[PDB]
């Protein structure tokens, strides 16, 4: 929206690029921050972890009911068997979509999300917009923002995420997806699908 | 504190914005700022608790309207003030000479290989907030509880939509570092922590829908019993 008091974009990301390049020049000369280690950080969470790991997660419980069992019986465990783990998903929650039961996550006084299995989070999710709405109005958030109807009669349970707890939703297994592979199945889950926001692809 | 962004519930901040696709860092200084968080962690200027509670003392109009790796770059520089580290007057030349000079270089300096492997170990190692405690949880699935009406000026996790209201106890967790010590410089004083869950007409009255519920996780001084 605008704001008659706010400067351009870019004059705003001028100011900016100037105010971290001082401050990393500072944190260099203090010998705790270096060019390869912002390389290492950015190359990480660019082309290593995504939500590609969580759609490995997701494919197993629908393909293995014992795993799907252990998966909601602890997240962080289950998830290791895969490998995925680490840092800013040390506890992980799934929770299970349902015939009855819709699941989204937020976190309303910050911006905490599961890293390994889904990377870094879209900016809209650690906005204002979506973390103030979605706790007071989720049926009508869900509908107006991702073409998502939850029918009235359909509980939405709402998790706001204030601890380390991370939570994670596993999306139903879309109809018609009878005896396909994991890799076929991968195709069907997105990361709005493990926030809640939309449910897994269609068809 | 009672800040701004504490915004759940809050309405009027307007329609998400949700480009098609975007990259995971729309600019160069935006992977800076990232990767200033293990370094500065390392450091010693804050921990994560610390963390939330710099962003929480920003503008509150610059907080709701600035890029979210910003909100990082202030945090950095209230702690790196804070501890001594960071000299505000040498910062604010250093802004200066790279206003004017936007492709000068960055100081020499060598790479350490100790860095790198900080990195890695805590990018796939974690680092983990759980915690053992001596005390057994008070508290237990099925009971109802209140929570606390307390308004801390320090950081704390009490949204100020859930401040008073009664839910049930879902599932206990385990203890956890505490965010009113932690984030205040007071130490990790672990908790017991548990998700309760608030029906949609406790926290909102006849504007809330009949058929949903908030799920929010309490450390036990949250918390008080209503009914086992």
């Amino acid at each position: 929206t605008e704001n008659i008091l706010r400067k351009s974009d870019e004059e705003i990301q001028k100011e900016i690029t100037a105010r971290v390049k001082a401050l990393e020049s500072m944190l260099i000369e203090q010998g705790i921050l270096t060019t390869s280690m912002i390389d290492r950080m950015a190359e990480i969470y660019e082309n290593e972890v995504g939500p590609h790991l969580g759609a490995k997660v997701v494919v197993k419980a629908w393909t293995d009911p014992e795993f799907k069992k252990r998966l909601l019986a602890d997240g962080t465990e289950a998830c290791k068997e895969l490998g995925i783990g680490g840092l800013q998903g040390e506890d992980m929650m799934w929770v299970e979509n349902t015939d009855e039961v819709h699941h989204v996550v937020v976190c309303t006084l910050c911006s905490c999300y599961p890293w390994p299995v889904l990377g870094l989070p879209p900016n809209w999710f650690k906005e204002p917009q979506y973390r103030s709405r979605v706790v007071r109005e989720p049926r009508q958030l869900l509908k107006e923002e991702f073409g998502f109807e939850v029918p009235p009669s359909k509980e939405i349970k709402v998790w706001d995420s204030s601890s380390e707890m991370r939570f994670v939703v596993l999306p139903q297994r879309p109809a018609g997806t009878d005896g396909w592979s994991e890799e076929e199945l991968a195709t069907l889950v997105t990361r709005e699908s493990m926030i809640g926001v939309e449910p897994a692809k269609a068809v | 504190m009672n800040g701004v962004y504490d915004v759940g519930g809050t309405d009027g901040l307007g329609p998400i914005n949700r480009p098609a696709d975007e990259p995971v860092f729309r600019a160069e200084w935006e992977k800076v700022a990232f990767a200033m968080f293990p370094a500065t962690f390392r450091a010693g200027f804050m921990g994560l608790d610390e963390f939330a509670f710099g962003i929480e003392q920003m503008n509150p109009a610059e907080y709701l309207e600035s890029p979210y790796y910003w909100h990082w770059i202030r945090t950095y520089i209230h702690h790196g003030v804070r501890t001594g580290k960071i000299d505000l007057e040498e910062l604010e030349r250093r802004t200066q000479y790279y206003r004017e000079n936007p492709d000068a270089p960055l100081p020499e300096h060598e790479q350490k290989p100790e860095l790198i492997e900080f990195v890695n170990q805590a990018v796939y190692g974690g680092l983990p907030a759980s915690r053992e405690v001596d005390r057994p949880p008070k508290f237990k699935e099925g009971d109802v509880v209140r929570f606390s009406t307390a308004s801390p000026k320090g950081h704390a996790r009490r949204a100020r939509y859930v401040r008073g209201k009664t839910g049930t106890v879902v599932k206990h967790h385990g203890a956890y570092i505490y965010p009113d010590t932690a984030g205040n410089g007071l130490g990790e004083c672990p908790e017991h922590l548990y998700t309760v869950r608030f029906t949609a007409q406790e926290l909102w009255g006849p504007e809330g829908d009949p058929n949903s519920s908030v799920y929010y996780d309490c450390w036990e001084p949250y918390i008080e019993l209503v009914d086992t």
